[PDB]
């Protein structure tokens, strides 16, 4: 998660530089001579057994999508059992069967891995 | 009586078929295919490039099918004849 | 397996390990690209006590941080030590490597370059995840045992 | 969509003599096969069974 | 043999909740992939298996 | 500007990957600032080092016109429509670089058409 | 097929034919059964091609 | 293929769509295809699709 910003005035993209003397990290632009102080010090990340994108696909509609399979099983914030339940989107081999239900009442998605790791699965 | 709104069954469908060969025959793919060409997308190609730097091409007449008679009328030609 | 030992499962396990080709990639769970620029506090709290131990019986402020995942990382029959000090006879001196401990939790090599420097490291960040032979004959991608 | 595979699939032992068809689960039906049979060229419209 | 059928309509569906435990099996991620092959890799390669240890 | 180009592509500000991703083409286009450098920069590539920039401008701008996604328009004030299709190719293939989509099925049939 | 949901790993769905042939395929069957068939007379073509050069 | 913009709210665009065609009122041949978890709403009426008929069950 490197959300990575661009300059107020002209818009391009800000490139991390160092503060050599105060020994802090700031984003210069390289088009206009703006600058802003870093949020995190994360630079950069890259992310090998990834997440993002099991959750894609989560619409407003999802449940409308006749072709999506329909269970019974109880949201951990609703309770109804008007589920839509599909596997991980990503497409990775290395990816599991873990189901995502999405509820159709209060649109909350959960997960039949019993391996839960995560809390936003965004 | 036989209810106009009964739901229905597994034998009923061949009626629909039927009704789907009774009016599209089993070549439909071809002749539509065929017609819409010759109604339409012939003389959509008569209006693209019907101009020249003038001539200006218009409107399409097809006619019912005939035969350069060597010596002779231009003569009704009937598919078997051919 | 040479002949004294045919039924060791443990042995057939030790020789898999020992054989198939197994890099960095596999065993790392993601590289981060931290401006740290401070070698002793940092603006890392699960590191903290790792540079603390690494003080007990130059550098770039940028800072290669790999969080590397157990799971693979002992089924491969692997250290910390020894992805380690691989990483640091791949890179000569050329960069400055560290690693948390095999009892922490989170399993860390944190690496320097020893500016144009956020580049040279996307650079080693990835001679590493590809490259570097933590254990086993290159080409050999899986092993599988059987009886 | 969802199709059905003859209509009776949408309705909400078992003969040892047929064959053995799957579930109807699924109140989700947007379609349903006119005949299944259907799904066969002219050549194929011959073989019996 | 009218029985035959009835054993081999059970052996067949005596296969279907085979597949179908190893199926929520790995739904809940509780399959091990086997190692040096996928989750997905190894739970076809077991209902494929299952499936043919039925038909034979 | 970057932060327009981005936006064509990448419909989620969130989308730190697929961002990431594109970091080294705002680079790989950093040399170009303005549609007439950039025009330029096209022109070049499609033409003779004779010519001059106007013609040249003028052949990138009835190239992208004309034979860049035609299917779209032919006409002309529609380059935000192009920009918008391009940015969605972009996008469509790094969402399947980024292993979040399955490479397209060759042999779908409802791909194919029959012509007659 | 478009006659099953998503993500549906049955052996039904999956293309396992239940059924003896004296009882008759149903049409997914029948046509898993067409695309399983399809394979074998397309590379029994196969293998009729390349050992018949291979022989030569 | 061509993308002629965005919809908020398509099932109710999908609806009047197929509605429509159900009709007559959009040519029957005419194909709407809606990718629900792809934010996509493709209309097909360029001649080659290959199609076939089926009972609509609709509730
Ligand atoms: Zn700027
Ligand atoms: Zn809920």
């Amino acid at each position: 998660m490197t959300t990575f910003r661009f300059c107020r005035d002209c818009n391009n993209m800000l490139y991390p530089r160092e503060d050599k003397e105060n020994n802090r990290l700031l984003f210069e632009c390289r088009t206009c001579s703006y600058v802003e102080e870093a949020g995190s010090p994360l630079v950069y990340r890259h992310e090998l057994i990834t997440n993002i994108g099991e959750t894609a696909g989560v619409v407003q509609d999802i449940g409308s999508d006749p072709t999506l399979p329909r269970s019974d099983r109880e949201c951990p914030k609703c309770h109804s059992r008007e589920n839509v339940f599909f596997q991980s989107q990503q497409r990775r081999k290395d990816t599991s069967m873990v189901l995502f239900f999405v509820c159709l009442s209060c649109s909350h998605i959960f997960t039949s891995d019993q391996k839960n790791k995560r809390t936003q699965f965004s | 009586f036989e209810d106009e709104s009964a739901p229905i069954t597994a034998e009923d469908s061949w009626a629909v078929i039927s009704a789907f060969f009774r009016e599209k025959g089993l070549v439909s793919q071809q002749l539509d295919s065929f017609n819409q060409f010759v109604d339409y997308t012939l003389q959509d190609i008569i209006c693209e490039d019907s101009t020249l730097i003038e001539i200006s091409f218009g409107k399409i007449y097809v006619t019912k099918p005939m035969v350069n008679e060597s010596d002779g009328v231009t003569h009704a030609l009937y598919p078997q004849e051919a | 397996l040479e002949p004294g030992h045919a039924a060791d499962q443990e042995q057939a396990k030790l020789i898999r390990s020992a054989i198939e080709h197994t890099t960095l990639k596999s065993v790392t769970i993601a590289s981060e690209i931290y401006y740290d620029p401070d070698p002793r506090s940092t603006v890392i709290p699960e590191d903290e006590e790792i540079i603390q131990l690494h003080f007990s019986l130059q550098q770039s402020p940028w800072l290669l941080r790999l969080e590397l995942d157990r799971a693979a990382m002992n089924d491969k029959d692997l250290t910390m030590g020894q992805v380690g000090e691989r990483i640091k006879q791949t890179f000569k001196n050329d960069l400055f490597v560290i690693w948390s401990e095999d009892n922490d939790e989170k399993l860390i090599i944190r690496c320097r370059v020893v500016a144009e420097e956020d580049h040279m490291l996307k650079k080693i960040e990835n001679t590493m995840l590809e490259n570097i032979t933590l254990r086993g004959v290159e080409n050999i991608e899986r092993v599988v045992m059987m009886k | 969509i969802l199709i059905a595979m003859q209509p009776e699939d949408l309705e909400p032992d078992v003969d040892p003599a047929k064959r053995i068809r799957v579930s109807h689960h699924a109140t989700t039906f947007t379609h349903c096969e006119i005949h299944p049979s259907m799904i066969l060229g002219v050549a194929a419209s011959i073989i019996p069974f | 043999d009218g029985p035959t059928m009835r054993e081999i309509t059970e052996t067949i569906a005596e296969a279907k909740k085979k597949v179908l435990d190893v199926t929520k099996e790995a739904q809940a991620n509780l399959l091990t992939a086997k190692h040096g092959m996928t989750l997905r890799e190894s739970f076809e390669d077991n209902v494929v298996r299952f499936l043919n240890e039925a038909r034979d | 500007p970057d932060g327009e180009i981005l936006e064509h592509i990448c419909y989620d500000v969130n989308d730190w990957q697929m961002l990431e991703m594109l970091k080294p083409c705002v680079e790989d286009g950093f040399v170009i600032q303005d549609r007439e450098t950039a025009l330029d920069f096209i022109g070049r590539r499609g033409t003779a080092l004779g010519i001059k920039k106007e013609k040249r401008i003028q052949y990138a701008k009835d190239i992208l016109q004309k034979e860049f996604l035609p299917h779209i328009t032919q006409l002309e004030g529609f380059e935000s429509r192009k920009a918008f299709f391009l940015g969605y190719m972009i996008n469509r293939l790094l969402l399947c670089a980024l292993d979040r989509k399955d490479q397209d099925d060759r042999d779908h049939f409802g791909k194919k058409r029959l012509d007659l | 097929l478009p006659h099953f949901s998503k993500d549906d790993y049955s052996p039904e769905s999956k293309g396992f034919v239940e059924n003896s042939y004296l009882r008759g395929l149903t049409p997914q069957e029948f046509f898993f059964h067409a695309m399983g068939g399809r394979e074998g007379l397309i590379d029994t073509a196969v293998k009729t091609a390349e050992t018949g050069y291979i022989q030569r | 293929g061509v993308w002629h913009g965005v919809h908020r709210n398509p099932a109710r665009l999908m609806e009047t769509l197929r509605t429509l065609r159900r009709k007559g009122d959009i040519n029957p041949e005419v194909s709407m295809i809606r990718d629900i978890r792809e934010k996509e709403l493709k209309i097909f009426t360029d001649a080659g699709r290959v199609y076939r008929p089926l009972f609509i069950v609709e509730d």
